[PDB]
């Protein structure tokens, strides 16, 4: 929601534009989601991709995919339509943020004493940001598939 | 650096309904996790329920939802708490306790506790309150003196020497049940013999809950 | 709910000894664990949070370690302020949940108590109740005993004894035992005594007054 | 001038490697700064090259660091002939002359608190991942990568670009097309100031009104196997209207399409007139020649359009278009068609 | 030139208490300031530099805060050593200035003075000129008084004091006083005393001396 | 671990122009920066200036630029300060500072003080250096006497103390130098010491005033 460190120091600096970074990220990708030859058929490659995240833009649709990888990191969903798809939770950044940072953070009024946990913070932030950074300069279609989009 | 200011102590009939409050200076209600945390006597603390402003969202340990009441009233800065239907297991020491909410995201639950209140004991039982008798103990032939403070109900009494100015060496005994139903204890302090003479001892004894302050003299 | 383990429940040691206290949890809590101190009669303080995270202006000698389902709390250096009832706390989902608690001792040396007795007050005859106070002082081992004689005529079962948590300080007990009779049957004998059995002393000491 | 400290212990490694990386970074910018066929070939960076060049000249990068002493925006005359504006972003001289070296030199190397070089590695990334991208692309990046240029600075960029609020609004609501089309010019590093141009586009024709035309070959079907005959049109594309004209991109993939806009670079287009559309029309029409190939290769193909798909189906081969749930629709017969 | 404002100029604190001092900048300097402690007659020694990083081997009570154009000097537990003048200084641009100084003393429980008297020697006898000190030793407060008694007669105005600054190791002063005259004069009188009056003693001390 | 040695105090006429040497022991001069701070009496420090010889470059304060100089002997170690046109204002002890300048950029600028000289205290003043006189202060009839020794009529300060070749310091006091009427300064140096070493043990204070070269050993006893 905000980031209210009243409290200057060279460590307050470092994990406050890390936040930023991260509340960047996701506002920024926010912001993203609104011889012969000549004879050859054209084609849309992204058809099949398209017609995919238009079911998930349906209303109370993306609640479906969330409940079913709430308890795994796999699942099959059926969406309104009929389509059955394989979905994938591979980072969980919300349960890092809430039960190990953000609490870490309160405590002193954002003095951290371990400069391990901005470390670790913007290693766990990392693979977010890197994401980010591909679909920012690739107008949200990147291929090859790299290996920060899939392991 | 926030000081959390509980109500005092009082003795509820059974079954009705008691509210205790939190008052904080220095903050702000909104820029804190609140929780109500109970302890009663031999027993550890238990999670009630927590209050998280931002949000404006509650919530509750499961053996208490339906007969707990925590609301966080922002215009005057004061928490407070409504327990229903008393009985005898609500006989315990309450808790304000608070965990820094400076940045809170969506669906933030309660973590810790880092600032507590004083406590607040709730003595449920229909004993009318009972304010104390305080008898001295005078010092004669390193010499020991003390009072007796006899009689109270329900606990706590508190007790300071010379408003505070003695504290070297006072022993200050767990209260004993009496058969009578009401509470006694005792506050000892030895001090060098030699000083029975020119110094003056002066026992504080205080019970707010039935708003009894009596300071009884002693000397040799 | 999730269950919170701690062992032992009691310990004593020395001081300058390395302490540590367990705790374990009914199922993974990744790292989401806290402990805190809670002293005789006062409120709970947060000494370790987020496992390891050390809490500011707790001493050094504190330190938190763990993951997955056993945590631990170790003190390299056990002091006398450190007398109090210690407790692990779960957050990772809701209630919360503690620890049974682990209730830290000093064990020093043997310290012989001072032994006093003061007469009911006579102010307090008057309303009709008399109490006789007797007082071990400053005292170690906790264990003692305290055997009435009024005249020479052992009393049994007409007193009642509270005794102090162990001092922050100095780690001694103190103890405070009252005889309460009527001031009939005050009035009614002459000389009154307590006398003191405890592994400090070689004989048993007795202090007495006259009414 | 060189760190003359003596690279051994753990932390002065660190730290002093750290240092080298700026160093070499800096060193690498100074050696660095020294149908269709029938379109018209442009210059795609001569206007950001332009710019560039009048920062060679003797004592012209002093103009620009003199107005950036006060504020991080101004608007600089260069001895030339161009005003542009100017943006200092990150301020690498004050933090490393008066935060970092005065504690890096106190002791000795040895930097006790961890927390400096930390924040320094970060305060330097940017530069390294700025050189990184021009170390790999000869001095000029497209797109703008959010090194060159974060949002935050590319929307108060835009902000302040000569265009009406229609054209301000629709570049801030589609700043991932805007970085697509724009380039990033490295070109000089001296007297104590990092410079580089970055060259945006700016969207002059908006709203106007713009068609694609799909086109599929057309052959006869005869019964004769090796005798038939075919036809294609040529004017496939995307056309806009513009200036009482259509400009026209013939090659497919030199637009990106967001709902209804299609985001075009005019540089390569041919400018049509109005007739053009009767081709669709009247493909025999007195008033424009239509565009069309002619052939006797008679092979099947499939087109797919923006709500369908052309099937240019012949000889034997087998055309079929299939529902999810239900297969097998219509089995198309010779010919061109649509489904 | 950018201007430090230091405040206080002067504070009195018990052993043991948490003392801040603040340090303000006449225009953004950053974090570019550091500090300095001067005890009386010696140069300065460097504690914090960039406001808040400890310089080594300074005691872990100091501490450093702040930004932009306000900075803070904290000491969590004030020590009998740190009497003494505190010094902030920038150098965002040059010339480097200071802060006008904030002079620490410690607040310690009343001490009596002890009352001693000097004749003047009989070596500076001979040079023609006779100084009578009379000196107060390790008291507290600041504030004390003086007056000569030749015979019995006070002497007004003819002497001169001198106090120490407050001792680093236990807060309390010093105080010497001297009382010049001729050599004529001096043989003119007989019994000197000095008094001493102050609030550590109950009756005002007096030393005197005969010739001899 | 390095210490900076000033040349000695001195007084000097009202419109000369004084040289003040500041001698480095341990490293080179290159590898600092050289600053020089003055500080009146009553006033906090002001910085003159400084010279960074590993860039080659000198800097003055405004208020001082164009009557000082200060210079950086690389064959000695020792830095300068050169001060023209002395007059009233200029009474203050003025000390030598330096900054390390092992890893320096260009433009790199003086930032603070870490390694001090002892400080030179320069009085510009017409009167004549005049050294002074030591004089006991026997003792005489608790359990603790004192003692001391009178250092008279020098000019100009500082006048330096110590006892038993600085072995006694617990319970000296050393009091700051007072300005008599007849003019030159007087000062005082006493030290409590208990009654039972008074015939036992030996009181030596060691009085130096640089400035006039003297050493003066005062042995201190009772009389009779």
């Amino acid at each position: 929601k905000e980031t209210k460190c009243n409290g200057t120091d060279t460590k307050v600096k470092l994990i406050k534009q890390e936040l930023d970074k991260y509340k960047n990220a996701v506002t920024e990708l926010q912001l993203l989601t609104q011889f012969l030859g000549f004879l050859l058929g054209v084609g849309s490659a992204i058809a099949s991709g398209i017609a995919v995240c238009k079911v998930l833009h349906l209303e109370g649709e993306v609640n479906k995919i969330k409940n079913a990888l709430l308890s795994t990191n796999k699942a099959v969903v059926s969406l309104s339509n009929g389509v059955s798809v394989l979905t994938f939770k591979v980072l969980d950044l919300k349960s890092y943020i809430n039960n190990q940072l953000l609490p870490i953070l309160n405590q002193q009024s954002c003095r951290i004493s371990n400069i391990e946990t901005v470390i670790e913070f913007q290693q766990k932030n990392s693979r977010l940001l890197e994401i980010t950074r591909e679909f920012s300069v690739n107008a949200g279609v990147t291929t090859p598939l790299s290996t920060y989009m899939l392991t | 650096q926030v000081q959390l200011v509980q109500s005092g102590a009082e003795v509820k009939k059974p079954g009705s309904s008691v509210m205790v409050s939190c008052q904080a200076s220095g903050g702000l209600l909104e820029d804190y996790i609140i929780n109500w945390v109970r302890q009663a006597p031999g027993q550890g603390p238990e999670w009630m329920g927590g209050i998280i402003p931002v949000l404006g969202t509650v919530h509750y340990g499961p053996k208490f939802q339906g007969r707990v009441t925590i609301t966080a009233d922002e215009s005057t800065d004061t928490a407070y708490m409504e327990l229903s239907s008393l009985r005898s297991e609500d006989t315990a020491m309450y808790y304000c306790a608070t965990e820094t909410a400076l940045v809170v995201s969506e669906t933030y639950l309660p973590h810790y506790f880092d600032n507590w209140g004083q406590g607040t004991l709730v003595t449920v039982s229909s004993a009318s309150t009972k304010g104390p008798s305080v008898f001295p103990l005078a010092p004669s032939s390193t010499a020991a003196l003390g009072c007796l403070v006899k009689d109270y109900f329900p606990e706590p009494v508190t007790v300071s020497w010379n408003s505070g100015a003695l504290t070297s060496g006072v022993h200050t005994f767990p209260a004993v049940l009496q058969s009578s139903g009401l509470y006694s204890l005792s506050s000892v302090v030895t001090v060098p013999s030699s000083s029975l003479g020119t110094q003056t001892y002066i026992c504080n004894v205080n019970h707010k809950p039935s708003n009894t302050k009596v300071d009884k003299r002693v000397e040799p | 709910d999730i269950q919170m383990t701690q062992s032992p429940s009691s310990l004593s040691a020395a001081v300058g000894d390395r302490v540590t206290i367990t705790c374990q949890a009914s199922q993974d809590i990744v790292n989401y664990l806290n402990w805190y101190q809670q002293k005789p009669g006062k409120a709970p303080k947060l000494l370790i949070y987020v496992a390891s995270n050390l809490e500011t202006g707790v001493p050094s000698r504190f330190s938190g370690s763990g993951s997955g389902t056993d945590f631990s709390l170790t003190i390299s250096s056990l002091q006398p302020e450190d007398v109090a009832t210690y407790y692990c706390q779960q957050y990772d989902n809701l209630p919360l949940t503690f620890g049974g608690g682990t209730k830290v001792e000093i064990k020093r040396t043997v310290a012989a108590p001072s032994v006093f007795i003061f007469p009911p007050s006579d102010e307090q005859l008057k309303s009709g109740t008399a109490s006789v106070v007797c007082l071990l002082n400053n005292f170690y081992p906790r264990e003692a005993k305290v055997q009435w004689k009024v005249d020479n005529a052992l009393q049994s079962g007409n007193s009642q004894e509270s005794v102090t948590e162990q001092d922050s300080k100095d780690s001694t007990y103190s103890l405070s035992s009252t005889l309460t009779l009527s001031k009939a049957d005050y009035e009614k004998h002459k000389v009154y005594a307590c006398e003191v059995t405890h592994q400090g002393l070689s004989s048993p000491v007795t202090k007495s007054f006259n009414r | 001038k060189e760190t003359k400290c003596n690279g051994t212990d753990t932390k002065v490694k660190l730290i002093k490697q750290e240092l080298d990386k700026y160093k070499n970074a800096v060193t690498e910018l100074q050696l660095l700064t020294q149908l269709g066929f029938l379109l018209g070939v442009g210059s795609a960076i001569a206007s950001g090259i332009a710019v560039c060049k009048v920062l060679h000249l003797e004592g012209e990068v002093n103009k620009i660091k003199n107005a950036l002493l006060s504020t991080n925006k101004a608007v600089v005359s260069l001895s030339n002939g161009v005003s542009v504006l100017t943006f200092k972003v990150l301020d690498l001289k004050s933090y490393i002359n008066n935060q970092l070296l005065p504690i890096l030199n106190q002791q000795s190397c040895r930097i006790s608190n961890i927390e400096t070089v930390i924040e320094f590695q970060q305060k330097n990334s940017r530069l390294l991942e700025i050189t990184r991208e021009f170390s790999v692309n000869a001095g000029v990046t497209t797109p703008l990568s959010t090194y060159m240029l974060t949002n935050s600075e590319l929307l108060s960029l835009i902000n302040d670009m000569p265009i009406t609020n229609d054209q301000k609004k629709l570049m801030s609501s589609n700043v991932q097309i805007v970085r697509q089309q724009s380039y990033s010019i490295m070109c000089i590093i001296k007297e104590e100031v990092l410079a580089y141009v970055v060259q945006l586009p700016i969207y002059g024709v908006i709203d106007t009104p713009c068609w694609k035309l799909h086109t599929s070959p057309l052959c006869t079907t005869n019964i004769k196997e090796g005798s038939n005959i075919c036809l294609t049109r040529t004017d496939r594309g995307w056309y806009c209207d513009n200036a009482g004209s259509v400009s026209f991109f013939p090659q497919a993939d030199t637009c990106k399409v967001q709902s209804n806009r299609v985001f075009c670079d005019t540089m390569n287009s041919l400018t049509l007139p109005s007739e053009v559309s009767l081709c669709n029309t009247d493909i025999f029409n007195s008033k424009y020649d239509c565009k069309i190939m002619t052939s006797k290769t008679d092979i099947s193909s499939s087109v797919i359009t923006s709500l369908g798909a052309i099937v240019s189906c012949y000889g034997k081969t087998k055309c079929t278009a299939s529902n999810k749930n239900r297969g097998i629709i219509k089995t198309f017969s010779n010919g061109c068609d649509y489904v």
